């Protein structure tokens, strides 16, 4: 309208949007620090990043733009372009990548008080720890800190936002249902507001913004621990396999193939920093442990399996332990060719009565191998058993605080 | 401000950026340059680049800019824009990638004297040798070279704010460690003439890896494809699974070494550590299948068409046993039905010859593998303390 | 050229003011009928719930100051303005990935002498649209294009779907425009609805940014047929192969081979599949259900075989074969199965010896073939229970997965197709 | 105060970068170029771009920006924005990217005859397609080709920078601060100005100065990580004639697990080598090579071991054959004296049989022997010649072959 | 040059660039575009873009920028900023994901006539509809449509400089052959009105893929592992690696379509040829697969259990093996000592008829190989011949 352009021409005759709004030297601009998510869109862990869509709810009072509205038919404020104001340069400090400013620059709400309203869009990449203890079943605590670059405490005084009929202030980020998205990875538990200052200086002091959020291990849940588990069930299977079967090497062996293939997969996904080994990876590495464990017992069974008195001696030690002692307890329990022909006949027999005692002492071998085989299946099982139960349940107390702390 | 609006509107009037803020132009400006290390984003092996955070603090006097405070009402400091004002051409003379010199043009703090204090922000992507030789245990040095780029030493000089950068902010890093770091000032002359010095300032920081992602991740089954390759060895032959396991372990590192190659660096100035370990690794693993397959030829030694050489009996059979104490090792029709049973008598009488010939070959095969399982233990354990001891007993 | 001088006395002579809305009184409001125009969808990659779509954005308006009277000029009908010299109206992407908000290209507005504005200035938005994983790859995705006026209030300016006329009659544009000629068909998906709504939030307050809406929607149906044919059937005929370790007999020693094989495929293809999909955890996705069933059913199959060894390998000298193993295995079952002078006195003594001893080998050798039969009756009994519930589990997962069309009506509540051919009223 | 304010003020009053310093009709400018390489970052072959950190230092005379020294307190020498003068407009004409000018726009430095001295830093991408035939034993000749792309001949003259009089027709690297890459070492480094004889001396294309880099490659990672195991994993495959052939000697096992292992590796190489299809790798024609070797070592085997458990039932081992292979190459007693003459027949005739079954055996060792003498050779000369080939492919000696000069300072 | 710096101040003192350069608003520009195509930086199938670097060579006549040389010291051309007068606002309008418009706004050649010639670069990212059928012995033809955006033909005209886009200086891709190109202009009209021109010029590209790198990359191992399949039946029973050689092939096949997966495009317009061979490869496999579990089966059926049918004994041992022409296989206590020998005898007696029994299983199933591997061979190269053969006739 008209009166919109003489008001806007009065307003900016001598207005300088470089110069902080200040009625008399020494005074403070307060600006109100408020902030909208919109989308949490990526939890990088391998770059250590939290991308999000959000609103800036700035507000702050600018005594220059001022007028009387019944001067003007009643126009109460004003859509003024945020290049034409001064505005506090609120950046986001712990930024990952180097834009500390925000990307759309909608313009400005100014009411005849002089009372500034800005809601600017940004999408920001801010930088997050991982505390990779308990991945992929963690729950991360990832900041935002907001604060005017350029101003200090002897020159902007920041505050929290007020909330749609503006009594109280709000210590949180606010969500609004209408334009939020779940992240469908992350569940949002706290997202507190709290201002920090420093002891050692005196000058600074920032808005921070806290999300904490739990991971839903679903997919790698599915994708990694289903097939340990089933490659466990596997290395414990491979010694109810009988020797003679030719076949605990290739189950054994295929097994380690398996896990090593896991691993390969799990290698793109875990995030690579050296303060601690995710508990994911950890469980691959005491599979695959057990898994050459029983590689490694296995060997030794068929070692035992295959002895003959043609290469060993039995020792009485291995006797009196795997025959005598532990069967019970793993129930187990086991004229000239006459002569000629004659001869040849008792050849024969006595021939036959060395091929029974071998094959007995033989048969005292292999029975070892059995007994051996089953205390490997019987502490195998236990052992497996024990460590994914341990595993799982330390993984599982692994809750986000009732107190954020902020 | 009403005042402030005053100050900066008689500040500028007649204030041209494009000239020195010196009172004479054979006088020099005096920069004072502070690096701020806010975060350490990432190191790449591959290119040499180190990416970092920082903040690059910037003081001098502009004698142009000065006012009485007394009248504007007791103002002492304004904040002006960057680009209002000159400033300074620092580039990082060592940029890799990233920008040469600072882009994000933050406003300053201008003080009533003329001192001007203007702290920008900036991504340094700066070259530097990466060394992978002791990977992952290794050390990075990794510098940042600072300096006026159009401007000699006589005419704009830059010095440093304090001997070490400021790591006051720091992020620790989650992979690296920060040992050391400090900054030096160089003045650099050339044979036109002596007269001329050249300022840069060079701050370098030693960075130590944390060696527990590698380790995890790549070194210790590496451990575990060692120690089955050696087991291979106990294996009897009669079971007839010695391939398989080997030639199983090995696919297994070939798998790891897909793995292997996914994670490490691709650098190829220098044979890193893991790539050392890793080489050993399939050399032990080829040796052992090599080996294995002479085993399994000599245990399936034909009595028939070979005979055992007298010094092999001599060797595997009467002296290496005795020496192996741990071990548990041995140390009308009438007259046609007469000639059948003779004839089976002699028929036996040859096959216990010809098995008792072969058994000795398969003892001979099996004090082989003991001899070879001792010796493969042994040289896995010794190469692996060897590969990593030196570096881990320099740290 | 008058259009010079019309330009001239347009915004310099009238002091044209670009950042002030075209109302005559501070109390109306600026009508902005916008429409979408898709040139082309160019991804929906899954892994980033990323939608990358060429879309041209048609604005309307009116602004009584650019309005002329063509007779005083010479006859002109029309001009091109560049918007940085008049009011344009900011409606941004809301709901975008990569940070912007605003069209890729700035070209002329077109203003008639009756002050109507029209600006279609092309896009490439990267709008984000959650994935629903749920019958991956026979899924369909329902992809959202949202765009706000944060530049003004409900108040202040109204957004709208833009109007067309047939025979007399305006209607409202509901639909995403698609030309069905320069429009070229995704390489992986199917656009099968594209309605477009304006969305009043009455919790909200008209003095605000975030009350009003004007929202594309796109539900595109992937095309099964690079999952199917790399994915899908291979991993099916691999996982049947499993049942033949039952047919295949213990003496060939192989059994565990195959089944262990069989189970390392599957172990690759999940890898493969492991790296097509998003993080994310609402549910689990089709593909990755048969996988987790079928890589299941193959350790029951290893189990199973490595206990038919166990069976089959067992002798007199370990095991006791008790009556009633006999009689459900080698009785019971296969029925139901429907399966197939000193000197003279030593050379005496010596042959009874050996005769005692050939019996006692044949007896021997008896009761391992009777364990050997027990061995094959429970790989029979263990093709039949498992074989059926593999083709069975199979046939099923994927019959549900086929069945998963659109529900060929947008907003379940309503009964109007937003189609073009159907123009309300 | 500064006079060079003053100076400044006056050579910028009534100055206009628009406008081609040509001091009359018919004057050409003359523009120098050097290049200095300050980093080689990277050459992706997949995008067959060479990224490059050079300080591109250009050099001409505008006579409008000259003063004289006497007035100014003896000043000659002032620096200027290079946003508010003209310049040639020299931009890197094979960019893979968008990127024509140069990264940072430093300040001209202005001396009181007009000579000025520009030395902006650039990053660089430009296009180097690749020789893939040795890969990665292999060297690159990437150029970078520099030309106005504003200005044709008739407006200004690119040259090469002379230094003491001598041109400099070489890439500028300072030996001390110069980082090696760490892939690539730098052979040649020549500088020549060209010109497209297809054009006039207008189109702005006529002429270019353009600098190569031909860099070898240091394939110390493909040796360590992907030759030396393939060739150790592929040497394997010799070792399947001293297993035994029956059940249990697993030949098939080693042979096609061996196969199985350079696929795997075969799967690793797909990453690395480029896309490009103008000729097969080097690494790609010895992986292809010892799989058709691993392919016909497992039919050796399916062969061997097919001829070794043959049986008198199935086969007949005729004469023929074992000389071309095995040369060149009261009534109980009657009811009991019947039943033992049949016992002495039944045991005659599986030893016969068992004795045929021998003689089968023996021919399928003589076969391992012989074919694993071919195959160890066929092998070994194989590998040999395919990685000697690459061990010789040098860097020429001259940057131009025909070329007696080195182009070196 | 002062005269120059005379004849620019002149041109640009009353130019508006907002305004057509026409004499009479109801005249039209002509325009005259060329397109110089210099390389073609990447075609993606899956997404179906094509990336190429260009000129966009632009010849107008604006009327307003005369000048007499004469006036001027005989200044016949001048360069300008292309910011600094009237551009057409030229688009790509099948643009997919680069720029729609010229965004390197470098200068322009400008006669005494005001004739204006304009070659900004750009790089172009156009849609393009692929056909994967016959990849990767495909051609494919796709398109780089180009018209002014905002101006109808009664106010803006572009006409084509040549008939085809100029290659003069095109690189070679190393991928793809440049078979043909073209340009058209096309009139559109509205149902709105006739009098309404709509122009556009669409230059069209026909490329064939140079089939070396897929070659040798996919086809070739798919090709040993087809020869490979067929090998197991020729492999006799007797040594238990019939299931592991197969299984092995198999596994190998299962680990290259990992390569296969990483290499082809991910389409689902159409399978791909190699896609069809692909699969035809894994169903030979798999089905070699079972009929090896078949014949295992047989090969170890005993007697007890199993009878020999009369028409397999009739088919596999009397009839098939003659009609097998490369195959060389052939078509007190005396009385219980006593009564013990008896016993012995018929054992013997048992055991000699059951040996025979599965002998005869044995032999049927060695037939059924020697009938497999013949046929297999026979379908391997067969299948290979139609899938491949087909396509490679027509190139
Ligand atoms: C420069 O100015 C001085 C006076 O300051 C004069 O003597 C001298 O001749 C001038 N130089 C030229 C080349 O005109």
């Amino acid at each position: 309208s008209v009166m919109e352009d003489t008001l806007l021409s009065v307003l900016f005759e001598t207005y300088n949007p470089k110069v902080r709004p200040a009625q008399t030297v020494g005074d403070k601009v307060t600006v109100r620090v408020g902030l909208t998510l919109t989308n949490l869109l990526i939890l990088n862990e391998k770059i250590e990043e939290m991308t999000t869509n959000v609103f800036l709810n700035l507000a702050w009072t600018d005594y220059r733009l001022q007028w009387d509205p019944a001067a003007y038919e009643g126009i109460k404020d004003l859509r003024i372009p945020s290049s034409d104001v001064w505005q506090p340069d609120i950046v986001l400090m712990n930024n990952n990548d180097g834009s500390f400013e925000i990307t759309l620059h909608v313009n400005v709400l100014v009411q005849h008080t002089g009372a500034v309203s800005w809601q600017p869009s940004a999408i920001y990449r801010s930088s997050c720890t991982i505390k990779v203890m308990y991945f992929p079943f963690d729950w991360q605590n990832c900041t935002m800190v907001f604060k005017s670059y350029t101003y200090d405490t002897s020159e902007v005084t920041l505050q929290h936002a007020l909330d749609a009929k503006g009594e109280r202030e709000v210590k949180e980020i606010v969500i609004n249902k209408d334009a939020f998205t779940e992240n469908g990875q992350w569940s949002i538990e706290h997202k507190p507001s709290r201002k920090n200052w420093r002891s050692d200086d005196p000058s600074y002091e920032d808005v921070t913004f806290y999300l904490i959020i739990q991971r839903k291990p679903l997919f790698y849940i599915v994708y990694t621990i289903i097939p340990c588990i089933l490659i466990s069930i596997l290395a414990i299977l491979v010694f109810y396999l009988p020797p003679d079967a030719g076949e605990k090497m290739s189950l054994s062996i295929s097994a380690l193939l398996a896990v090593t293939v896991f691993l390969l997969l799990l290698a793109d996904k875990v995030p690579e920093t050296s303060l601690s080994v995710p508990i994911i990876i950890r469980y691959l590495m005491f599979i695959m442990i057990l898994v050459a464990f029983s590689v490694i017992l296995s060997v030794v069974v068929l070692n035992l399996h295959h002895r003959s008195p043609n290469t060993h001696t039995m020792p009485n030690w291995i006797r009196q332990i795997f025959i005598e002692t532990l069967p019970p307890f793993l129930w187990i329990q086991r004229p000239q060719d006459l002569k000629e022909a004659v001869e040849a006949i008792k050849y024969i027999a006595e021939q036959l009565e060395s091929a029974s005692e071998f094959d007995d002492l033989k048969k005292d071998w292999q029975y070892v191998a059995m007994v051996a085989d089953r205390l490997f299946l019987y502490v195998f099982f236990v052992i497996c058993s024990i460590g994914t139960f341990s595993i799982f349940l330390d993984a599982s107390h692994n809750v986000p605080p009732d107190n954020p702390f902020a | 401000s009403e005042h402030e609006t005053r100050l900066v509107a008689n500040l500028l009037e007649n204030y041209n950026k494009v000239i020195r803020p010196v009172e004479h132009h054979t006088h020099f400006v005096d920069i004072t340059v502070g690096l701020q290390l806010i975060q350490l984003i990432s190191v790449d092996e591959v290119n040499q680049i180190v990416e970092t955070n920082v903040r690059l603090r910037q003081q001098w006097i502009d004698v142009r800019l000065r006012w009485n405070p007394a009248d504007y009402g007791g103002i002492k400091k304004i904040r002006l824009p960057s680009d209002d004002v000159w400033l300074p051409d620092l580039v990082l003379y060592n940029n890799a990638d990233g920008d040469f010199a600072i882009v994000h043009m933050t406003k300053l703090l201008l003080d009533y004297t003329g001192k001007i204090m203007w702290t920008p922000p900036a991504i340094f992507k700066s070259y530097c040798e990466i060394i992978v030789t002791h990977f992952p245990f290794d050390q990075q040095n990794c510098t940042m070279k600072l300096g006026i780029w159009t401007y000699d030493g006589t005419k704009v000089s830059i010095s440093p704010e304090s001997d070490r950068p400021d790591l006051s902010t720091f992020m620790e890093s989650g992979e690296w460690v920060m040992k050391d770091y400090r900054g030096w000032k160089h003045w650099v002359y050339y044979t036109c003439c002596p007269d001329t010095p050249y300022l840069d300032i060079t701050y370098h920081f030693i960075m130590q890896r944390i060696p527990l992602y590698f380790v995890v991740n790549v070194i210790i089954p590496c451990l575990l494809f060692s120690f089955l390759t050696g087991l291979v060895f106990y294996l009897p032959t009669d079971s007839g699974e010695k391939m398989t396991l080997s030639i199983s372990v090995l696919l297994s590192l070939t798998v790891f070494l897909l793995v292997i190659v996914e994670l490490i660096p691709s650098t190829s100035s220098a044979v890193p550590l893991i790539g050392k370990y890793m080489l050993f690794t399939m050399i032990f693993v080829i040796s052992s299948i090599i080996i294995t397959v002479v085993v399994i030829n000599t245990h399936h030694r034909s009595p028939s068409t070979h005979t055992m050489p007298q010094w092999v009996r001599k060797i595997f059979i009467d002296t290496i046993p005795n020496v192996m104490f741990f071990s548990t090792m041995k140390r009308p029709d009438v007259k046609s039905a007469i000639e059948g049973v003779k004839y089976i008598a002699e028929h036996m009488k040859s096959d216990e010859e010809s098995s008792n010939a072969a058994e000795e070959w398969k003892y001979v095969a099996m004090v082989i593998d003991h001899i070879l399982l001792c010796v493969f233990m042994l040289i896995c354990i010794i190469g692996t303390v060897s590969v990593f001891a030196g570096r881990l007993i320099e740290l | 050229n008058e259009e010079e001088r019309l330009i001239n006395d347009l915004l310099i002579v009238n002091k044209y003011n670009k950042h002030v809305r075209p109302v005559k009184h501070n109390n109306e409001v600026v009508n902005i009928a916008l429409s979408l125009t898709l040139s082309n969808l160019i991804s929906l990659k899954e892994t980033d719930e990323t939608l990358t779509s060429n879309v041209w954005m048609d604005h309307a308006w009116y602004d009584h100051r650019l309005t002329w009277n063509a007779s005083e000029y010479s006859d002109i009908s029309i001009l091109r303005l560049p918007p940085e010299l008049v009011w344009i109206p900011d409606i941004v992407l809301q709901n975008n990935n990569d940070g912007q908000y605003h069209v890729a290209y700035f070209c002329n507005v077109l203003v008639r002498p009756n002050g109507y504005v029209t600006w279609l200035p092309p896009a490439i938005f990267r709008s984000s649209c959650p994935i629903n994983v749920l019958y991956f790859p026979f899924d369909w995705q329902n992809c959202s294009l949202k765009f706000t006026a944060l530049n003004y209030d409900a108040n202040e300016i109204t957004m709208d779907l833009m109007t067309d006329t047939i025979d007399g009659k305006d209607y409202p544009i509901e639909w995403i425009i698609i030309d069905p000629e320069a429009f070229t068909e995704n390489g992986e998906w199917e656009i099968i609805h594209k309605p477009a709504k304006k969305n009043i939030y009455p919790d909200k307050f008209p003095n605000g940014t975030n009350y009003q809406d004007v929202t594309f929607y796109l539900i595109i149906r992937r095309k099964p047929l690079f999952y199917v044919i790399n994915f899908i059937t291979p991993c099916v005929l691999i996982s049947f192969l499993a049942s033949l370790a039952f047919y295949l007999p213990a003496e060939s020693g192989e059994k565990m081979s195959t089944a262990i094989s069989v189970l390392l495929a599957q172990a690759v293809f999940l890898l493969l599949t492991s790296q097509r999909l998003p993080e994310t955890a609402l549910a689990v996705p089709l593909i990755g259900k048969y996988l987790m069933f079928i890589m299941s059913l193959v350790t029951g199959v290893i189990v199973n075989c490595g206990i038919v060894l166990n069976f089959h390998f067992r002798t007199p000298s370990t095991h006791v074969l008790s009556t009633r193993v006999k009689q459900i295995f080698l009785e019971k079952l296969p029925r139901i199965l429907h399966m197939s002078h000193d000197e003279i006195k030593s050379g005496i003594d010596s042959t009874n010896y050996i005769v005692k001893q050939i019996k006692e080998k044949n007896a021997y050798d008896e009761e391992v073939g009777n364990w050997n039969l027990v061995g094959q009756t429970i790989d029979r009994l263990s093709m039949f229970i498992i074989t059926p519930v593999m083709v069975l589990g199979t046939i099923f997962i994927f019959v549900m997965g086929n069945f998963n069309h659109p529900p060929a009506k947008p907003f379940e509540g309503d009964p109007f197709d937003y189609s073009s051919d159907h123009p309300r009223c | 105060e500064n006079e060079e304010g003053r100076l400044i003020e006056k050579l910028l009053g009534d100055y206009d970068k628009r406008i081609i310093p040509a001091k009359t009709l018919d004057h050409i400018i003359d523009v120098t170029l050097k290049l200095t390489l300050t980093n080689l970052i990277s050459l992706n072959e997949k995008e067959e771009a060479l990224t490059t950190n050079v300080w591109i230092e250009i050099q001409w005379n505008d006579y409008r920006l000259s003063w004289n020294t006497s007035e100014y307190e003896g000043i000659d020498l002032v620096r200027i924005p290079s946003e508010l003068l003209w310049l040639p407009d020299v931009v890197l004409e094979n960019n893979v990217d968008g990127q024509f000018e140069v990264a940072y726009y430093a300040n001209v430095l202005v001396y009181n005859d007009g000579s000025m001295y520009w030395l902006p830093p650039a990053i660089y991408r430009s296009t180097c397609p690749i020789a893939v035939t040795y890969f990665p034993f292999d060297w690159q000749n990437c150029s970078l080709v520099f030309r106005s792309q504003t200005y044709n001949a008739h407006e200004v003259n690119l040259q090469l920078s002379a230094e003491e009089g001598e041109a400099v027709e070489w890439i500028h690297i300072d030996p001390e601060d110069f980082t090696e890459n760490g892939e690539w070492t730098i052979r040649h480094r020549p500088a020549k100005k060209n010109y497209n004889w297809q054009l006039t001396k207008d189109d702005t294309d006529f002429q270019e100065i353009i600098f190569f880099l031909i860099i070898q490659r240091k394939p110390l990672f493909y040796i360590i990580n992907i030759i030396a195991p393939c060739v150790l994993i592929s040497s394997l495959v010799v070792l399947v004639y001293f297993l035994p052939a029956q059940a249990g000697g697993q030949k098939c096992t080693l042979s096609i697990s061996v196969l199985l292992a350079q696929t795997i590796f075969l799967f690793l190489i797909a990453q690395k080598v480029p896309e490009t299809s103008l000729n097969v790798p080097l690494i790609g024609k010895y992986l292809i090579f010892v799989m058709f070797v691993s392919m016909l070592i497992v039919m050796n085997c399916v062969i061997v071991l097919n001829v070794s458990l043959r049986t008198p039932n199935t086969h007949s081992l005729s004469e023929k054959i074992k000389h071309l292979f095995l040369g060149f190459l009261a009534p109980e007693i009657k009811s009991c004296v019947e039943a033992c003459n049949f016992i002495a027949k039944s045991t005659k005739e599986q030893n016969d049989s068992g004795s045929e079954n021998e003689n089968w055996v023996l021919i399928g060792k003589v076969i391992d022997k012989a074919c694993f003498w071919i195959a160890l050779l066929l092998f070994s000369i194989g590998t040999l010649a395919i990685f000697l080939t690459g061990h010789f492919n040098q860097v020429p000696e001259f940057p131009f072959p025909g070329d007696p000069r080195k182009y070196v300072p």
